């Protein structure tokens, strides 16, 4: 070859079922071995232990780790919805955001990837409570079909969107859904605009809006060409199932205002802890 | 004799005396796309050291009650040298970075500053005040370029997170007395193999006083701070006319 | 690099960045007495965690015209944490010591201290001044507890014996512009293998200013001495109610 | 056992009937090794 | 730790703890005449210890606007002790030296010199200024003595030869951030194996401020250069009565 430049990570994982033994130590005296002293400018954690600090016994201890695995810490179900129908003419189209109640969005929001299974449960009753015997059909629209018009549209025909139907005395219905974003992990945060050109203050409500996690419209109606007189309540429960998750974020200590942004109160900054009087005095 | 480093890369090189380590973020060096996780079918352009070189930007001017500065990236180079020309020409661009941020004063100063890289800098606003506008951050705020931009509320971060866990990212901190300089690697982290470079800010760069400067009269009053970054295995795909933005 | 130490023993742990060596007196490590050595037939307590620990006592105010201070071991700690209770219950004690002074200041400070420790520290009085008088000092002087008493003729250290060789004991000096601190490890000294710890002191801790103190005006003037003691290998024997003293 | 925390001079003498003897020595330049310099 | 030295020759030693290397002069020891280059047939003399010694000069003050001063080698010694002796009752000598400049400051002065050593240091004139008188240096000034001279015009050395590349010479620096000290180990020189020495000059040690000396009022203003010396493997022969001149 006549021409010689075109000739041409730090961990890794382990299983610890239990938390970590003590070993018993003696004291130290001595130059040069100080573990105390750290450097915290380098971004590095503090590795100072027990024994190096204190003299300490022997503990053989059995606490498992299994219950903060994020596969325990996702499973379990959060309302993600409420739908109702007093909308008086017997169906609804709900657009598909998961970001409208504060408990689930705040646990999801620790990290900025995620990629899952979920598994869905629609507990319906009357406003009050009340079960009356009543059919009812829950119909999965995604991005690009067409979305019902009417009670009797001819989209409810469902020959290819997947369709539920359910009586309000059955149990609540529950279903699988597999990860499907055009790319590998739904993200909660996403820096930019989703197309070119200019951009105005007339339309900076673009900024911020993926639509890797725009999942499509679920639509709901009561079954027969004459109206319903009882007014439905439907909550929607989501649990996470298979999950994978990157990027751990700060927790967020301002409460929630709109769906689709970080917007906080401006005049009302809450302080993350709890104020006292003096430094000195607990 | 740690403290002592050399960062060589391209036709550049930085020395410094007073440093701390370098953070590998999330322990993994930046590298190219390979076969397995690549979708797109064309050739990518690889230009290996017109493009993976130290760019130095604006110099900030630290004083007693400065805020802090943030930064988006590849926001910062778009309009710099052949790497925001290879952006602007392309549709496709995939690269990890090298950040340095300088800040020297003398045996008499004090101060602390907190250095981080944040992925997904997603910008809020204060709502109107009252909590009842949808209001939604400019242009120029949430891509200030080069330049930068200052924080209003770096309490919250601008988006309703503290600052007090904002060492969860990978960071180092430029204390006065102990060292004048912070470097981060950055891998590539996206949810894509190649993004657009217009469109898409991969990573935010926060530079916030926690410990606010302070010295006697008499001494040096102008604290400057300086951003050096550098590409590092960057390509680019999709080759077509220019687009600015 | 062993300017930096450490000492950690008990549940208390010293950190310090600018030091000398330690000094172990006479070459010999403290120890638990042997059964060759022992006399008393009874068994004896070694609780070996609650006492053999750094004990820190009250603070020195080091200004310009300072003579200089004594402590009396064990004295310092029979009123202090349950070494001061195991002393007041039982009739016999033995242990060693470990002795640390400290004392910072900046870099534009200037003095010495000569710290030093003498087994069987007898004091004498001035007899009245003209010689005549057989005076005896008092209970408060000769055992002046946790606070210490101050040197009133450091030149003849109150006995009649000169300042100029007080370095043939096991000695230390905090130079301000070398070390801020001073460490000796004292073993058990006596004629007998156990002894009584409100009747008798074993050796006393001296610490005196050779070279005065001096700064600008302007500097910080208020600097001041600490010390911090540990029992090493602390043995009691002959149980009895307390007696304080 | 099952407690496993219950498990658990510097110099010599020597004869010297006489004084030290002196070696021959002769001059000595370089850096690093400094033996006139202390620290009392 | 290379920045502390002893040098120690006969019964004299240098210590510094602030240093660079030692040069030694176009990489060669200073060594005795071999049989094959000698001519002369009669015996020298080798005094080993009263002449290879480190001898002290009088002392310089460098001022805020000093030009520079030069001292001729070995018209230093031919005054001082017993390498002054020998020097005169001998026709021929034959040494090499260890040449070792002072300078200290604190932390807060700057300025940096030149020392360096010029064999065959052959001064000129300014000619009557206007280049027409043939003008010769006097005595006093082609042979100062232990005292040494000043320089006049610095910039072309008093010779015609720019200051600017003296440093093809061997030569240190003395910057006062960083070393105090400036060390050269020469050998013997010339184009004979023994020579005269109140004739004949091998070299000159120059000495120049190429940065001038600053400080703030308040500091110490006297600064002083010492210079300190010493003969290798001084060789002597030709016995005759003594001659100063
Ligand atoms: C008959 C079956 C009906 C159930 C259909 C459910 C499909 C929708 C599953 C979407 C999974 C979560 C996708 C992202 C949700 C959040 O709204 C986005 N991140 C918005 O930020």
């Amino acid at each position: 070859d006549p021409i010689a430049d075109m000739i041409d990570s730090l961990t890794a994982l382990q299983v610890l079922p239990t938390a970590a033994n003590t070993e018993a130590s003696s004291h130290r005296l001595g130059t040069g071995v100080v573990p105390a002293l750290q450097a915290a400018e380098t971004g590095a954690s503090s590795n100072a232990s027990d024994k190096n600090l204190i003299e300490t016994r022997c503990v053989l201890n059995h606490h498992s780790t299994q219950e903060t695995a994020i596969g325990n810490f996702f499973s379990r179900a959060g309302l993600v919805s409420i739908i109702t129908m007093p909308n008086t003419d017997g169906y609804v189209n709900w657009d598909i955001d998961l970001m409208g109640y504060a408990q689930l969005r705040r646990k999801c929001e620790l990290f900025t990837y995620m990629r899952f299974d979920a598994e869905f449960t629609f507990v319906v009753a009357k406003p009050n409570g009340v079960l009356v015997p009543q059919l009812l059909q829950y119909m999965y629209v995604p991005p690009g079909a067409p979305k019902p018009t009417s009670r009797d549209s001819f989209a409810w025909q469902t020959a290819t969107n997947p369709s539920v139907f359910v009586k309000m005395t059955d149990p609540p219905a529950q279903v699988s859904v597999p990860f499907m974003s055009p790319a590998s992990a739904y993200q909660w945060f996403y820096d930019g605009y989703p197309t070119f050109g200019e951009h105005l203050q007339a339309n900076d409500l673009d900024y911020g809006q993926c639509p890797n996690n725009m999942m499509g419209t679920f639509s709901i109606r009561t079954v027969g060409t004459e109206k319903s007189p009882h007014s439905i309540t439907l909550r929607v429960y989501m649990r996470i199932k298979h999950v994978r998750a990157w990027i751990p974020r700060p927790l967020r200590n301002q409460p929630y205002l709109f769906k689709t942004n970080p917007n906080y109160k401006g005049n009302d900054i809450k302080c993350t802890s709890t104020s006292r009087d003096k430094i000195t005095t607990l | 004799s740690d403290r002592v480093a050399q960062l060589t890369i391209g036709n550049s090189t930085i020395t410094t005396q007073e440093a701390a380590n370098i953070v590998i973020a999330y322990g993994e060096w930046p590298e190219y796309c390979p076969d397995t996780d690549a979708t797109a079918v064309d050739k990518p352009t690889r230009p290996d050291v017109s493009v993976n070189r130290f760019f130095t930007l604006d110099t900030k001017s630290w004083a007693k009650d400065s805020k802090g500065w943030y930064w988006k990236f590849p926001d910062v180079l778009t309009e710099v040298g052949v790497f925001g020309q290879n952006a602007q020409f392309h549709y496709l661009y995939r690269s990890g970075f090298c950040v340095h941020v300088q800040c020297n004063a003398s045996k008499f100063h004090q101060g602390a500053l907190l250095v981080a890289v944040l992925p997904e800098y997603v910008l809020g606003t204060i709502a109107g005040g009252t909590g009842n506008e949808n209001s939604h951050p400019p242009y120029a705020t949430t891509q200030p370029g080069q330049v930068g931009a200052v924080l209003t509320h770096p309490y919250v971060l601008d988006a309703g997170i503290p600052l007090s866990q904002l060492t969860v990212c990978p960071h180092q901190w430029i204390n006065l007395r102990t060292n004048n300089c912070a470097t981060i690697i950055v891998p590539y982290m996206n949810t894509v193999p190649f993004d657009s470079a217009l469109n898409h800010c991969n990573f935010g760069l926060l530079v916030i006083p926690v410990v606010p400067l302070d010295f006697n009269a008499g001494a040096t009053s102008e604290i400057p701070i300086t951003v050096t970054i550098a590409p590092m295995c960057a390509e680019f795909a999709g080759l077509r006319q220019a687009v600015k933005q």
